[PDB]
């Protein structure tokens, strides 16, 4: 077939390009930042009315400080928020303080490349 | 047609790849025998320099294995001497682990064994190289013994390999059809170095300088190589009769 | 007591009957004289499961060597073999081995201490009995001996074992491995340790013990019908 | 046998005060009844208004120190040039310590 | 580098055919005649030594391999994959059974064996199978005399006497003609003999003729004397000599 | 074309596609320059917004207290690469008490970039890099390419519209070499070279990203309104 | 009781003949001149095992090296015996001379003690019979001895070694290293017993 | 089959696993005995960790 | 603290005029507490019949093995294994913990069911055969069971005659060790039938 | 077709073409050579200017391996280097059992047989460089060259990259003209020359000339860069020669 780490002639990765075009096709999530607060909100959109929506999760704490909305192929996500989870805790273990908001997100972030063969 | 790439059997039962390291055997264009004398084992192969910028002393294509065991290789040198390094390496660890010197044959089987898993496992390709293996042997007596690409092997009353590997086999044939006798009836190892380079002379049609040929001897308990001073005296003789 | 003496056409081993666990004599016929190959034979001293299993492993792979190479095996390959088997386990496996045996190469002696040492000599004696029979071999022994002085020699040295070593004891067991010829093993080529008859028959008449039960035990697998 | 540990002897002491902090340490280094150095500093500038001391074996107590700061200098790199409080230094020494639970750094640490 | 190739080179196809497989057979069909026959007091095993060149000492190269001191084995097919798979099966004779009960295997199990190994290179990852069919015949206390195939697949069948190779289908047609249950061995060497002339082309004596025999047990070659329970090999190769003799009643 | 399927594969012109690939991740990737006296090493970097909302990607990373690089391409690539420095310089202090050398550096980016395009699996690192520092033998600047090759220069730019400020340093080199004991004048020379290279959109106070290291001057980063000075 | 003295024509190795087990002589045959290349030799003391597995390693390492590279130097086959006797301190009991003749450097000896550390030596003396005879060597070895000087200088040497240590004994080996060759020496105790 | 084959000791079709349970096989003869081998010997593990 | 006479017991075998006897006491113990007298030695896979003194758990986990090893062979051999034969594979199965071995002290016994031959043999627990002729013994009372039947022994004992010897060798052994007794099991072994007998004897 | 696309594939010639493309690499890069003289090697390398940033004399391509071993290359560069950093490993592993430094002839298979190696399985690629190596040893002066396949003879003289035919053609007159040999400051003015003539076929771009030699009279068998004096010497001999 071909390599899964190839890159296109234009210089971008096919599998993260690809990848950008599933999370196009999910739920809308938006997010404000205020000097009072951060908002965050998502569509739940239920596939019948028999799915009980109160437990569609695609809004999740990481720790007291931090949130995380999700939109795309959203069970991905459940390493990505347990990886999220476990540095802000390990942080606060090895340096007793909150961990920063950015070195969470750049934590989270280091796993995005980590594929191949 | 990905049956013709790896070593896996097409649907005539052929492995192509395996036919093809036959043919990279003669991408150097250089002929090789080997004869068996009495107490000795010859083998001759022809040495082209077609650089002047070249190094001739470095041009080579016979080895010397152990003490015992002299390997002249027609293929690419880098294959040869991938063959070199390994023969060397398995020849040191026999000695070293059963404590007598591996003999002429068993190395030839070992590197056969060897030559047969790269026709059998898909990762490794086979090596472009005909190995021809002599001796004088303690319990066989003198001995020559080729692998090939194939990992196939066989012992040998005399050999030749390359482009023109047929003419010299039958000029060897006839001459064994006469005599009778599995061997060159000659007492010294000069006479049967003569015997070797004439009977190459008589099947290429070619005569040759002291820097043309390039000459592996094996007697009891040592092979060596003659330099181009020793081939000279070798020919003189020949020329002088 | 083991014993090696090499002779003008071959090597001829030797060894006593007894295997002992302390004090007590557990084997009174044991069989010390294995077979590496067909014509390499060794005496074993020191660990009794230690010597067999040393010996059966290395005749395993020295005969699939044979076939390989399509040679008859040399005593340097079994002796190669056994050194660095047991040099690996640094003494741990206490196997202490006389190797002799013909080939190609000629007739061969050698001697393999448990720590992977090896030695080369025309008489070697290993085991409790090696001081007295290394004695007798000091005493009697001279270059170009003929087979029947060597047998002689031999098995005259592990007397000497059986006699002054409490460790050692029973029969002689003799091999000789002549060159061209076939190895002959002598099981008990000496028997100077014969038990003597009894004063009495202690047969007891039938029903003297006492049987709380009795039954059928059912060797056979699950019948038919 | 080998004895993998040393005492080169040395007193450091901590005096906290309401608007500043001090670490002093003696200059001397021993071993046995010999004197090694009349001045081998035992009390570093580690960055971030941080002072550490290590004593004990004099070997452990360098090991310590150089691990701490580079570890200060992972926090700058890894936390956007932060600022290493007091509390988060001192909490990242014990893992440093604890870390060698089982073979420890024979050391008294005060910071 | 590492052997990147971790996936089957053998695969089903729509047909549920395994191509590799049916290859390999095909490789054995190209391959010089041998055959094995059965006999109520021993087996034969024999097959024509082909040689690449006069000049090629055809006694080097061994067609008939003895396995253990009761069991020979026979190949049509690649050569090369016949050698390395008579060092594999001498081996695992001695690590999965000899090491263990301190006797050589019986037929049916060193064949059963033989037949794994093959079986492995038909599944196992970057890997083709072995391009070679196997005779072994055998001698063993419990199952007396026995001759077994072995194909590429490893796939094994016992057989009264069987021909596998260039030749197979006309000399499988001769065999169960002549072959009763009532044959001596020497009945079965002479019928062994007439059939391999059938495949054979050019010079037939003990020269270009291999030959073996699992019968009775052969004290002479068993190299020592002393242990009465060990009584010698019941495989022997025939000698070229021997071989010329019975072909003059023939 | 047949031959840019992996990084493992040479063209019938011994060209490596998979790598020329890479290559092209650098040119669209926003502008960054580089250029040196014998005092002092400059980087100015353009950093590239989403949009209005969104925040303008940081270009330039710290290796040590004397290197760090700007980067231009795929940014989790220049983490992996800058993190490998950091290291490397890190073992350099730590085991010998030696600050590592510039060209030292260069020949170890080099080397970890060549391996990921000999090996079949892996791919190519999709990143330019311009390395500044002040070692023992003085101001050096340093380009990285993915395909292993590191060069030293008196100035360069790379990235989307380079060849503007390469033309206008390539010019100006008997110049700003010459400015020693200046750090202020050599960041002008810098903003005046990287201004060649714009395009409708001009250096405002959170687009402009500057870093300098020198003989007295730790490797220290500008953003912000400590750059409106300079715009 | 080994030793090796580098004289004008070569280099000649010393041994007595005696192995034991506590004070019971084992083998009073014993060869501790062993081969490592046609004119590389050394001289085995400490444990039996460990120096002939020693030997054994390095003769492998060196028929591999003559294959590849041609004749090793005496230089090359010490650093070998070092690597091995360094590498293995903790599990090794083992004390090597080894002895060597080039035609550029003609004879060369090199001494490795239980360590594992090397010395160049105009001559060598070790076993438990070498600490006997330091006092004795020290005063009669002179540089470019004849062959037949240095064959009495060893014969004298080992003679009084054999004489004050139990663990040594039995008969005096040698082997001499020329350009002319490889020549075997025995001397039986008639003969250094009543020097 | 043919008549040439010894059928009183061939086997291809049904095969023992213990004493209590047997099997049929349709395939590969080949693949059937590395299968066949396995389940003797899980067999033969339940004996010996429960003694049912 | 020495494992081989922690839980205590023996066993004996003899060969009699084409019949073997096997027989073993039935005492397990915490050195001087008896736990259960109902604790027996000798098992059989097929025809061959194996004793096992010992560390008691040992005795437990090696027939386990011996049986699932035995169960294996038969499947694959398609025959029951032989005294010869299964005396090899104990010597193969010990000797693979040379260096972490078993503490046990098994016994051999059985007629090879085509030759019709009696066999006996005993074993070290790193796997050493002792091949005799006349007699086997294992155990805390090995020293007590070598005594009784140097005395008692005679070559070529008919079956009903060999049950009296065999059972007086064991009784009278066991009766002079503190860690052996509690009953006992006698098998008597002809080609084609096994006959097995428990003894009266001293409970204390 | 498609036995181009894999690397270790034998085309139906016998031919690894994969290899064959990995040379267009070589013959793409700029021109390097090797001299051998009476006792000892001299090695030159044409480095193009491609622009006036270049900061001169600083961007080294020749690489010493142990401290007796010269190496200069055409090609990929990082492929070169990754090269000479195995052969510093092999040097290093030899020395450290050995003793002796390594003799050029043994470097030469160390690298010969790692090369080789990356011509046998398809997880690989070839090495895109021709190296052009040598020393001073106890045997004395050798030069050796050597191609992707793994393929290496000693020399008289080596040419690789761009303008190698040109070289190869001012190398042949020197050892017809000098059968006795050639002094190691005579191979040095030489090299010079050889290079500067050989930059005919990069002549759109001006370039920075980098000599070093190993001899056993001029640097005790030790392998040093030409610098200063003698560069310019060497520099000078060769402007004279092109006018
Ligand atoms: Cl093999
Ligand atoms: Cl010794
Ligand atoms: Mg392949
Ligand atoms: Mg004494």
């Amino acid at each position: 077939d071909r390599g899964v780490s190839t890159f296109s002639p234009e210089g971008r990765l096919f599998q993260v390009e690809y990848s950008l075009e599933a999370i196009k096709l999910g739920s809308t999530a938006i997010g404000i930042a205020t000097k009072e607060g951060v908002v965050l909100g998502v569509e739940k959109r239920a596939t019948s009315p028999l799915l009980e929506s109160d437990s569609i999760e695609k809004i999740v704490e990481i720790d007291r400080h931090i949130g995380c909305a999700m939109s795309g192929l959203t069970a991905d996500a459940r390493s990505m928020i347990e990886h999220a989870r476990t540095a802000a805790v390990t942080h606060n273990l090895y340096y007793d303080e909150d961990i920063n908001v950015e070195s969470l997100t750049q934590s989270v972030c280091d796993l995005a490349l980590r594929f191949g063969e | 047609g990905y049956d013709r790439h790896i070593t896996i059997f097409s649907p005539e039962g052929r492995l192509y790849q395996v036919e093809y390291a036959f043919k990279a055997t003669n991408q150097t264009n250089i002929n090789s025998l080997a004869v068996r004398g009495k107490d000795c084992t010859v083998v001759i192969s022809q040495k082209k320099v077609p650089d002047k910028l070249l190094d001739p002393t470095t041009v080579s294509y016979i080895f010397c294995i152990s003490r015992t065991i002299g390997m002249v290789v027609n293929g690419p040198i880098p294959d040869a001497r991938n063959a070199a390094l390994r023969a060397k390496a398995e020849a040191a660890e026999f000695r070293y682990k059963y404590g007598y010197d591996m003999p002429c044959d068993v190395l030839a089987k070992r590197m056969a064994n060897l030559s047969q898993i790269y026709t059998q496992r898909a990762y490794m390709r086979p090596l472009g190289v005909i190995l021809t293996f002599v001796s004088v042997d303690e319990e066989l007596g003198p001995s020559i013994y080729k692998t090939d690409p194939a990992g196939y092997y066989v012992g040998y009353k005399a050999t030749a390999t390359g482009p023109k590997q047929q003419e010299i086999t039958t000029n060897l044939e006839n001459h064994f059809k006469k005599s009778k006798i599995d061997h060159i009836n000659e007492e010294s190892w000069e006479k049967v170095v003569e015997f070797a380079i004439t009977h190459m002379i008589d099947a290429l049609g070619t005569e040759f300088s002291k820097n043309d040929l390039e000459v592996g001897v094996a007697t009891k308990d040592k092979f060596f190589t003659l330099s181009a001073e020793n081939i000279e005296e070798r020919l003189v003789a020949i020329a002088e009769q | 007591t083991i014993v090696g003496v090499k002779f003008n056409n071959g090597v001829v081993i030797a060894a006593d009957t007894r295997s002992t666990q302390g004090p007590i004599v557990a084997d009174k016929n044991c069989a010390k004289l294995h077979r590496i190959s067909p014509k390499i034979w060794c005496a074993g001293a020191g660990t009794a499961a230690d010597t067999e299993a040393v010996t059966q492993l290395i005749g395993s792979n020295i005969e699939l060597h044979s076939l390989y190479t399509s040679r008859e095996p040399r005593v340097v390959s079994a002796l190669q073999m056994l050194k660095q088997h047991l040099f690996k386990y640094q003494g741990h496996i206490g196997a202490y081995l006389i190797v002799a045996g013909v080939d190609p190469t000629g007739s061969h002696l050698f001697s393999i201490h448990a720590h992977g040492s090896t030695d080369v000599g025309y008489y070697l004696s290993l085991g409790s009995g090696s001081l007295a029979a290394m004695a007798v071999l000091e005493s009697h022994w001279k270059q170009d001996l003929t087979k029947e002085e060597a047998i002689k020699l031999a098995s005259d040295a592990i007397q000497a074992g059986i006699w002054n070593d409490l460790g050692s004891g029973s029969n002689v067991d003799v091999c000789v491995m002549e060159i061209g010829k076939d190895a002959e093993y002598l099981r008990n080529y000496l028997t100077p340790n014969v038990r003597e008859e009894k004063q009495k028959s202690y047969k007891f008449p039938r029903g003297t013990t006492a049987v709380l039960k009795e039954s059928i035990v059912n060797i056979c697998d699950i019948q038919e019908e | 046998q080998f004895n993998p540990y040393g005492d080169n002897g040395g007193t450091i002491l901590g005096i906290a005060g309401e608007d500043f902090a001090v670490l002093a340490g003696d200059t001397r280094n021993i071993t046995d009844y010999s004197i090694n150095s009349r001045y081998e500093p035992k009390v570093f500038d580690c960055g971030d208004n941080i002072v550490m001391s290590a004593n004990g074996f004099a070997a452990d107590g360098d090991a310590l120190v150089k691990r701490f700061k580079n570890s200060v200098k992972w926090y700058h790199f890894d936390h956007n040039d932060k600022k290493l409080s007091i509390n988060s230094a001192a909490r990242n020494i014990q893992h440093l310590l604890y870390g060698k639970r089982f073979f420890p750094y024979y050391v008294h640490t005060i910071i | 580098m590492t052997d990147r190739y971790s996936f089957s080179l053998t695969t089903f196809s729509p047909s549920g055919k395994l191509g590799q497989i049916d290859y390999a057979l095909t490789a054995v069909k190209q391959g010089v005649t041998s055959l094995g026959i059965k006999a109520t007091n021993g087996v034969v095993i024999a097959t024509e030594k082909k040689s690449s060149s006069p000049l090629a000492m055809s006694e080097t190269l061994s067609k008939v391999s003895l396995l253990t001191p009761d069991i020979g084995a026979v190949y049509s097919g690649m050569g090369p994959d016949y050698r390395v798979l008579v060092d594999k099966s001498r081996k695992v004779a001695h690590t999965s059974y000899k090491r263990i009960y301190g006797e050589y295997p019986p037929t049916k199990l060193l064949v059963s064996e033989v037949a794994k190994i093959m079986q492995e290179a038909t599944q196992s990852g970057g890997v083709r199978p072995f391009g070679v069919s196997l005779l072994i015949a055998g001698h063993d206390e419990f199952n007396g005399f026995s001759l077994y195939q072995v194909d590429p697949s490893g796939s094994y069948f016992p057989w009264k006497a069987t021909a596998i190779g260039k030749g197979s289908v006309a000399a499988k047609t001769f065999l169960e003609k002549r072959w009763n249950d009532e044959l001596e061995l020497e009945d079965a060497i002479h019928i062994a003999l007439l059939t391999l002339k059938e495949s054979v082309e050019g010079e037939f004596n003990g020269d270009t003729i291999e030959l073996a025999i699992i019968g009775d047990e052969n004290p002479d070659l068993l190299g020592y004397t002393g242990i009465p329970t060990d009584k010698g090999p019941r495989f022997r190769k025939l000698t070229s000599q021997e071989i010329n003799d019975r072909l003059e009643a023939l | 074309n047949n031959y840019d399927g992996d990084t493992v594969t040479f063209s019938p012109t011994g060209r490596l596609f998979q790598v020329e690939y890479a290559l092209e991740a650098i040119k669209q990737g926003s502008v960054t320059v580089g250029l040196r006296s014998n005092t002092h090493a400059v980087l100015v970097a353009l950093k590239r917004n989403a949009d209005e909302l969104s925040s303008y990607q940081k270009k330039i990373i710290k290796c040590d207290e004397h290197m760090g690089l700007s980067l231009a391409g795929l940014a989790p690539d220049a983490r992996v690469l800058s993190n490998y420095l950091r290291q490397q310089c890190n073992y350099s202090s730590l085991v010998f008490n030696r600050k590592l050398a510039v060209e030292r550096a260069g020949h170890l980016l080099c080397d970890k970039a060549q391996k990921n395009t000999q090996s079949y699996g892996g791919r190519p690192y999709g990143v330019g890099l311009l390395i500044i520092g002040y070692d023992k033998s003085g101001a050096h600047l340093l380009e990285f390419q993915p395909s292993g090759n590191v060069t030293e220069l008196y100035g360069t730019a790379i990235g989307a519209r380079s060849q503007g400020a390469k033309t206008y340093l390539e010019r100006t080199l008997d110049t700003f070499i010459k400015i020693d004991g200046n750090p202020d004048e050599l960041i002008k020379a810098g903003v005046e070279a990287i201004s060649q290279s714009l395009r409708d959109e001009s250096l405002t106070v959170d687009n402009l990203s500057i870093a300098i290291v020198g003989k007295d001057t730790p490797f220290t980063i500008y953003d912000g309104e400590a750059v409106a000075k300079y715009i | 009781s080994i030793m090796a003295v580098t004289f004008k024509d070569g280099v000649i190795l010393g041994a007595d003949s005696r192995t034991t087990t506590g004070a019971y002589i084992a083998n009073r045959v014993t060869d501790k001149l062993t081969r490592v290349h046609d004119k590389i030799w050394c001289c085995r003391s400490g444990s039996a095992a460990d120096t002939q597995a020693i030997a054994d390693i390095v003769q492998y390492h060196l028929e591999l090296y003559t294959s590849q590279y041609g004749t090793p130097s005496t230089e090359t086959a010490a650093s070998v015996f070092k690597e091995l006797c360094y590498e293995n301190k903790d599990n090794l009991t083992a004390g090597i001379i080894v002895a060597g003749y080039d035609d550029k450097n003609k004879g060369e000896v090199y001494t490795i003690p239980l360590g594992g550390s090397v010395h160049k030596l105009p001559y060598a003396i070790a076993g438990s019979g070498s600490t006997f005879i330091y006092g004795y060597c020290d005063k009669n070895f002179r540089e470019n001895m004849s062959k037949e000087e240095t064959v009495d200088f060893i014969k004298h040497s080992l003679s009084q070694a054999i004489k004050w240590d139990g663990s040594s004994g039995g008969v005096i080996r040698m082997v001499v290293l020329t350009a002319a060759g490889v020549e075997r020496l025995i001397f039986y105790p008639d003969e250094y017993e009543q020097l | 089959t043919s008549t040439l084959l010894e059928q009183d000791t061939s086997t291809e079709k049904l095969y023992k696993l213990n004493d209590k349970i047997a099997v049929a096989v349709a395939g590969l003869t080949a693949d059937a005995e590395i299968l066949i081998n396995t389940a003797r010997i899980h067999a033969q593990n339940y004996l010996k960790t429960y003694n049912e | 603290s020495d494992p081989s006479s922690i839980n205590g017991g023996i066993v004996v075998a003899m060969t009699g005029k084409d019949c073997v006897a096997i027989a073993c006491d039935l005492r397990l113990g915490s050195q001087s507490l008896g736990v259960s007298n109902k604790f027996e030695k000798i098992f059989h896979y097929g025809h061959v019949f194996l004793g096992i003194t010992g560390l008691a758990t040992d005795v437990t986990t090696l027939n386990e093995m011996f049986r699932y090893k035995t169960n294996l062979y038969k499947l694959k051999e398609e025959r029951a294994i032989e005294p010869e034969t299964f005396t090899q594979l104990v010597s193969s199965s010990l000797y693979e913990r040379r260096f972490g071995p078993y503490f046990v002290g098994p016994v051999v016994a059985g007629i090879n069911s085509k030759s019709g031959k009696p066999f006996i043999a005993g074993f070290d627990l790193i796997g050493c055969i002792d091949e005799a002729k006349d007699f086997i013994v294992s155990g805390t009372a090995s020293d007590q069971l070598f005594g009784m039947c140097e005395s008692l022994y005679e070559p070529n004992l008919e079956p009903e005659d060999l049950f009296e010897t065999i059972s007086q060798a064991l009784l009278n052994a066991a009766d002079r060790d503190a860690l052996s007794g509690w009953g006992a099991v006698v098998y008597i072994i002809k080609k084609d039938e096994v006959v097995k007998r428990y003894l009266k004897m001293r409970q204390d | 077709t498609g036995y181009d696309l894999s690397n270790s594939v034998f085309s139906p010639d016998g031919r690894n073409f994969q290899v064959e493309y990995a040379v267009k690499a070589v013959e793409n890069g700029t021109t390097s050579i090797g001299i051998k003289c009476n006792d000892g090697v001299v090695f030159a390398v044409e480095k193009l200017i491609t622009s006036k940033l270049l900061v001169p004399q600083k961007n080294v391509k020749i690489q010493v391996v142990d401290r007796h071993i010269g190496c200069v290359y055409s090609g990929l560069i990082p492929d070169g280097r990754h090269l000479v950093n195995r052969g510093r490993e092999e040097a290093a592993s030899f020395k450290k059992l050995y003793k002796t430094p390594i003799p050029i002839p043994a470097f030469a298979d160390r690298l010969g047989q790692y090369v080789q190696a990356h011509t046998l399985y398809n997880s690989v690629r070839p090495f895109g460089v021709s190296t052009i190596f040598g020393g001073v040893d106890k045997n004395g002066a050798h030069l050796y060259m050597l191609e992707p396949s793994g393929s290496y003879w000693g020399y008289k003289g080596a040419a690789t990259g761009k303008g190698r035919q040109s070289a190869k053609a001012e190398l042949e007159k020197l050892v017809d003209h000098h059968p006795e040999g050639l002094s190691a400051r005579e191979a040095v003015k030489q090299a010079a020359k050889i290079i500067y003539l050989a930059h005919e076929d990069n002549k759109e771009k001006d370039f920075e000339l980098e000599i070093s030699w190993c001899s056993l009279s001029e640097t005790n068998g030790l392998h040093k860069f030409v610098k200063g004096d003698l560069l310019q010497e060497a520099i000078d001999f060769a402007q004279k020669e092109i006018n």
